C-alpha cells in the first residue's frame, strides 16, 4: 500500500490520470519497489523453511 | 537540432540498413510538437 515516491499508490489511478509517456516512470517506480518487497519475502521464506 | 536515440556527433561512424526522409511543412511554434508521444490533437 505504499507509493514508493510515485504520485499515487494505486496503479489504476495512475493509468486513469496520465498518458503513455508520463505514467511510464511512475509504473517503473512501482515495479521496482514491489519487486524488492517480493524478493525480500521470498528470501525470508527460504531461510525459515 | 534534436536527436532522439542516436547521438549526432557519433552518427558519422555507425552503419544503417535504410534511411527514410520525409517532406513536411508545419507552423512556426508547432515544431516543438514533432516528438515521440506528443499530446497534440493536431499532431494526433
Amino acid at each position: 500500500s505504499s507509493n514508493f515516491g510515485a504520485i499515487s499508490s494505486v496503479l489504476n489511478d495512475i493509468l486513469s490520470r496520465l498518458d503513455k509517456c508520463e505514467a511510464e516512470v511512475q509504473i517503473d517506480r512501482l515495479i521496482t519497489g514491489r519487486l524488492q518487497s517480493l524478493q525480500t519475502y521470498v528470501t525470508q521464506q527460504l531461510i525459515r523453511a | 537540432f534534436k536527436c532522439y536515440g542516436v547521438s549526432a556527433t557519433k552518427l558519422n561512424d555507425l552503419c544503417f540498413s535504410n534511411v527514410y526522409a520525409d517532406s513536411f511543412v508545419v507552423k512556426g511554434d508547432d515544431v516543438r510538437q514533432i516528438a515521440p508521444c506528443q499530446t497534440g490533437v493536431i499532431a494526433d
